[PDB]
């Protein structure tokens, strides 16, 4: 039984989600995470500035 | 030019110590703030012995910052921010409060 249920526990849903995600909110150094360059992505995360 | 007796100035003091407000400088790009941010002076210490301080212009923003805007653009007053320079809250020692 201990076997079954730890090999159910596996968890790990890519821990990100979407944009919507504690680890996004707050930058984490360990979890490095970025776009190329000053591209749309760049302009669209400047326009939404918090 | 003669007189106008007007009001709606109303001087707010914010303490930098609470998640509430950040404590945000200004940062050397875009217009020295943050785009959703309002301007906040505090007196800063330059020296131990000098009490002298530059009201250098920061850039306050948080649940107290949204709260006064939304106060603001309900009632209609025009505020600026302030910080206190010796203690947060303060207390009543021999009748006089801190903060």
């Amino acid at each position: 039984a201990n076997l079954a249920a730890f090999l159910v526990l596996d968890r790990p849903e890519e821990r990100i989600t979407g944009i919507n995600d504690p680890r996004l909110r707050n930058p984490s150094d360990k979890f490095i995470y970025a776009t190329v360059k000053q591209s749309s992505v760049d302009i669209y995360f400047r326009r939404q500035v918090e | 030019s003669d007189c106008e007796p007007d009001d709606n100035h109303l001087s707010i003091v914010t303490l930098e110590e609470a998640p509430f407000v950040i404590v945000e400088d200004i940062d050397p790009l875009t217009e020295t703030c943050v785009r959703n941010t309002v301007p906040c002076r505090k007196f800063v210490k330059i020296n131990n012995s000098t009490n002298e301080g530059m009201n250098v212009k920061k850039c306050c923003k948080g649940f107290c910052i949204d709260i006064l805007k939304k106060l603001s653009r309900t009632v209609k007053f025009t505020y600026d921010l302030y910080l206190v320079t010796n203690g947060k809250h303060g207390k009543k020692v021999n009748n006089v409060w801190n903060g």
